């Protein structure tokens, strides 16, 4: 009974930031983390990021160090993506998925892949 | 013509088939309570010749069997219906009595009561009513059929005054339909005289459903003597149709030297009857006796827990990939939170729960002070080694489990979780050690084993082998060497301020009333009142010298209370000679009448008898 | 890091024929790292195989998987052409990088 | 070996009034005292050694 | 059967526990979650057989 929904399309000028809300409901937002991933036509996805529940600990990749800083609100039950230092052609669809590959507190990785995904935000 | 009268003494029957003589055997079974309301129900369908819409044939519940007495001429009442809703949603029965035959069967017919009741069906014109059943008009899956001989012996008493008193008792305890019955025409016309008569058994066969409601079969094509009325509220109206409801009671029964039941008494009607039941006799001498012991019962329940909110990270510990080896495991401690145990067993049933002291279903109510979690991966065969008092290669030099371990151990297959073509060399276990491991500590140490009389200084040559053995997993080998991810939950029940509880609602605090309380796992019943004690800030429980709690501080309000037991005492019966009088005088041992015996309430006094206005 | 290498360039088969997929890695991916997805055109990804041969969203009779260590294969038998989704594979033990992918066409 | 009821004793005629559905006779000991022969329908007696 | 034997059935969803030696054969959809389907057999309404 997973419920994942995403906001509409957004367009932002370079030098600003893109803020996108991923709303989660139907499951307790503490058992598993939320992974944000990016898809573009003609190519697969990547390791854009994974976000926990209670604190800022993460499993950021080695590609975008210094920029990837998302937030989560358990009161609002929403994952906020606040990507800063926009690049010219970052226009691609964003999927927020109930991840099954990273653990929250002690950082140990999980088993498997991405079971349930988001509806996608196109920028 | 529903009516209400008294049943008097009626309904005794043999509870078995063994012969007895001059015995006062007592039994506990379903019987008809003495002096109970017997009500003449009356299915009302007859008037002149027209249709006469009536809305009669009420649904009569089949509650704990039924006592059915009748004075029926030949066959106006024929059969009976047992089942639920008689449609294609619940299994249904068919019990119809022929002249001399029985056609009991099982079916799921949606509707069967359409025998085409004729306008000229009145017996005054013609009594011909044969094959007026039209039953099992529908049958989706109806297979269980049955036939046998008639139950009632259709005999005529050659007169209306000495009509055939027909008595059945119907019960369906664990299948095996009982039809204990008896026929007696001795009555001279009056209803339910005074006397005694036991009932013999006939037959029993098992079918098995939640039989709920009951209704006799009438000759729908031949009816009379059912006038239209709405009598009620303890009145009288001719019906030629009886009903009676049994209850589970204890009886004292005497057997004649011929082997026939002569007299019986119900122990739960009169204090005199209680005295007669306690000592096996029908005559009691003048004196004083003890019968039972009353005690007030709780009225409601209350739960009060701390105001802690937070989900314990059981998801984090269970779901992971970097578990270490057996010899060097990891330990985690659960902090102040509430733990949901539903996801542990209600979902993902991989291996056995393997509970040792607490059962999985009995969780989520008791509370805990702390929880330890340990994880390691072992031999599939070495699973049995994880048990108290069990020895093995790893049970002595890798991991020791104490004798009185409480909680549960959780394991599941890890064929995908751990399988390398070249093998896994990152998993180790200690093989040689000086002494057996005491439970719950680590023996990790980088040293070369010294066997024999060779003092190795790091040579690691002959008689000096590495205690740690590279386990070397396999990706294609069968079970046993296949990986089993093992986690163990270690509980402890220590009398301390509870930390991790289950999910429960905290109701309000009632007081000055006999209630049931649960103060963080201290189950009990009593009357919570104010207390004048001087609890210190770190004090939690009060105590008297019995290891019995008698003072509890409120968890979420920080207020101390006093706990008192319910009013309790014995019962005595003061009676004169049983051949002189039948009056008694009940004494309530060591209680004030104002407390509770001044009046009896529903299910608040163990003595069933309440013939006094109090 | 390690990027996946895929050479099932085109699944030019009609419905009813067997379909085989490979997700050979660069040097090593351990067996405790496996994910498979169907990317339907104009839809969102969903998990189908998160391991050797388990089921995520139904999988009545089509999605199967096997392998050990350096080789992993996916098998489809009696394919129904409603999905024709992209077969995507993913490893987890060596950082995280989605595979190249493989579009599934109809071959009219 | 009367349909079970293995034991020892002396069998003799009785004067009991076993009803047609009666099969076993008992005292107040949970011990058998009378028995009806399955092959003849005769009321026998049991007396120990 | 080379294609797999499917003629043999077993119940999956049912309201409560089972009494000893009792059968609850029926043809209905199951009421699960919060959607009382009246024959739709959709989500949260699974076929118990
Ligand atoms: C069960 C166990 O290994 N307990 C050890 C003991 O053997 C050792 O002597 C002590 C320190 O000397 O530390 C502890
Ligand atoms: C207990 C211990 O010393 N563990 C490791 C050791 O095995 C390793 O050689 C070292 C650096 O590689 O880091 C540490
Ligand atoms: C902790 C645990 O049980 N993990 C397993 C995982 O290794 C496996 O790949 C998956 C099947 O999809 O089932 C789950
Ligand atoms: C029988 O029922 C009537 C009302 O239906 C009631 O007044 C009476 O007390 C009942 N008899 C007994 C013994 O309770
Ligand atoms: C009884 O039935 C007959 C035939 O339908 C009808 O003519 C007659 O009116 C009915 N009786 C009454 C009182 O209506
Ligand atoms: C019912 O009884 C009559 C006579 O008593 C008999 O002729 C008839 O065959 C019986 N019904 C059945 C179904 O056997
Ligand atoms: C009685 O019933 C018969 C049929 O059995 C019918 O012919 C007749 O008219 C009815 N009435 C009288 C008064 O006989
Ligand atoms: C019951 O009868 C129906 C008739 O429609 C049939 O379809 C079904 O196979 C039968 N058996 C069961 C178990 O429902
Ligand atoms: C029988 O009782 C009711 C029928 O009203 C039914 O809902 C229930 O599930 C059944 N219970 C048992 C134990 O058969
Ligand atoms: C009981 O038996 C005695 C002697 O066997 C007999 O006189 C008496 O009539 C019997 N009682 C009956 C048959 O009710
Ligand atoms: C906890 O809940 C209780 C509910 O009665 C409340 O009285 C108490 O103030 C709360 N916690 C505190 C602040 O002690
Ligand atoms: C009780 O007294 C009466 C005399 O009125 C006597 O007949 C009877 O036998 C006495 N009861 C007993 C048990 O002896
Ligand atoms: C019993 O109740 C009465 C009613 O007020 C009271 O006066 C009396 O003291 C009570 N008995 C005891 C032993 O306290
Ligand atoms: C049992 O068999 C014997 C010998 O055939 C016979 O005499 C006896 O009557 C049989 N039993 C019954 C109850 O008929």
């Amino acid at each position: 009974q997973v419920q994942l929904v995403q906001s509409g399309a957004e367009v932002k000028k370079p030098g600003a930031s893109v803020k996108v809300s991923c709303k989660a409901s139907g499951y307790p937002f503490t058992s598993y983390g939320i992974s944000w991933v990016r898809q573009a036509p003609g190519q697969g996805l990547e390791w854009m990021g994974w976000i926990s529940t209670y604190n800022g600990n993460t499993n950021y990749a080695q590609k975008f160090q210094g920029r990837v800083t998302m937030t989560t609100d358990t009161s609002t039950t929403t994952g906020y993506m606040e990507l800063r230092r926009l690049r010219s052609d970052d226009t691609a669809v964003y999927y927020c998925a109930r991840d099954y590959t990273r653990g929250a507190w002690f950082g140990e990785s999980l088993i498997g892949g991405f079971d349930n995904w988001g509806q996608g935000t196109l920028v | 013509t529903q009516s209400y009268t008294n049943s008097f003494t009626r309904g005794v029957y043999y509870p078995d088939k063994v012969f007895r003589s001059s015995v006062l055997h007592s039994t506990q079974d379903l019987f008809l309570p003495f002096f109970s309301n017997v009500t003449w129900f009356h299915a009302i369908h007859v008037s002149g010749t027209n249709g006469t819409k009536r809305f009669d044939n009420p649904v009569l519940p089949f509650n704990d069997g039924v006592y059915f007495a009748s004075t029926e001429k030949s066959n106006i009442i024929r059969g009976w219906i047992f089942g639920t809703t008689l449609d294609s949603k619940t299994q249904s029965l068919l019990i119809v009595n022929n002249a001399t035959n029985v056609v009991i069967k099982v079916c799921e017919f949606q509707f069967c009561n359409d025998p085409f009741l004729d306008v000229y069906y009145h017996e005054n014109n013609k009594s011909r009513m044969e094959s007026e059943l039209r039953v099992y008009s529908s049958a989706n899956n109806c297979t269980f059929e049955y036939v046998s001989q008639p139950f009632l012996m259709d005999l005529e008493g050659k007169q209306g005054n000495f009509k055939n008193l027909r008595e059945f008792v119907f019960k369906n305890i664990d299948g095996y339909f009982k039809i204990y019955s008896k026929h007696t025409p001795v009555n001279l016309g009056r209803d339910l005289p005074q006397g005694f008569s036991a009932l013999e058994p006939l037959v029993d066969l098992p079918i098995g459903i939640n039989i709920t409601r009951f209704q006799t079969l009438l000759a729908l094509h031949r009816s009379y003597l059912t006038p239209g009325d709405s009598s009620s509220s303890w009145t009288a109206g001719a019906a030629a149709y009886y009903v009676g409801y049994l209850q589970p009671r204890t009886f004292l029964l005497k057997y004649n030297e011929n082997g026939t039941i002569t007299d019986a008494v119900d122990c739960a009607l009169d204090p005199l009857s209680e005295t007669k039941c306690t000592l096996k006799s029908f005559t009691v001498e003048k004196g004083i006796y003890q019968t039972s012991n009353f005690r007030v019962q709780p009225t409601e329940s209350i739960v009060r827990f701390p105001n802690i909110t937070n989900l314990c990270p059981f998801h984090e510990v269970f779901n992971a990939t970097r578990f270490a080896s057996v010899y060097a495991w990891n330990r985690k401690r659960i902090s102040n939170c509430v733990a949901d145990y539903s996801v542990l067993y209600n979902f993902a049933p991989f291996f056995a729960f393997k509970c040792y002291g607490v059962s999985p279903t009995k969780l989520n109510d008791l509370c805990f002070t702390n929880v330890y979690a340990d994880s390691f991966v072992i031999r599939g065969n070495e699973v049995s080694q994880i048990a108290p008092g069990q020895t093995g290669n790893i049970a002595d030099y890798n991991y020791k489990l104490p004798d009185d371990f409480t909680g549960c151990v959780i394991a599941w297959n890890s064929n995908k979780l751990d399988s390398k073509v070249s093998g896994n060399y990152n998993y180790l276990y200690r093989l040689f050690r000086k002494s057996k491991l005491k439970p719950f500590e680590r023996d990790i140490s980088t040293e070369i084993y010294q066997a024999g009389n060779k003092p190795c200084n790091g040579v690691a040559g002959f008689n000096c082998y590495f205690p740690l053995q590279s386990y070397g997993f396999r990706p294609t080998y069968g079970v046993g060497h296949q990986p089993y991810r093992v986690v163990v939950l270690s509980f402890e029940l220590l009398h301390a301020p509870a930390t991790v509880c289950g999910p429960k609602k905290s109701t309000n605090l009632v007081k000055n009333k006999c209630v049931n309380f649960n103060f963080n796992g201290l189950t009990g019943t009593g009357v919570l009142t104010e207390s004048n004690k001087k609890f210190l800030p770190f004090q939690q429980f009060g105590r008297d010298i019995a290891d019995t709690t008698d003072a509890v501080r409120d968890p979420q309000t920080l207020e101390i209370l006093d706990i008192t037991p319910c009013s309790f005492g014995g019962v005595s019966v003061i009676t004169p000679g049983t051949n002189t009088s039948n009056q008694v005088a009940v004494l309530y041992q060591g209680v004030n009448c104002t407390e509770v015996p001044v009046a009896i309430h529903a299910d608040q006094l163990t003595p069933t008898w309440r013939v006094y206005s109090t | 890091e390690i990027v996946l290498t895929q050479s099932p360039g085109t699944l030019s088969l009609s419905p009813g024929e067997r379909a085989t997929l490979s997700c050979r890695a660069s040097q090593t991916v351990s067996s405790t790292s496996l994910a498979w997805y169907q990317q339907k055109p104009g839809q969102a990804p969903r998990l189908l195989i998160y391991g050797a041969s388990s089921r995520a969203t139904g999988i009545p009779d089509r999605f199967s998987g096997s392998g050990s260590g350096t080789d992993f294969t996916l098998t489809i038998s009696r394919l129904e052409p409603e999905d024709f989704a992209v077969y995507y594979c993913q490893q987890h033990d060596t950082s995280l990088t989605f595979g190249g992918g493989t579009k599934v066409e109809i071959k009219r």
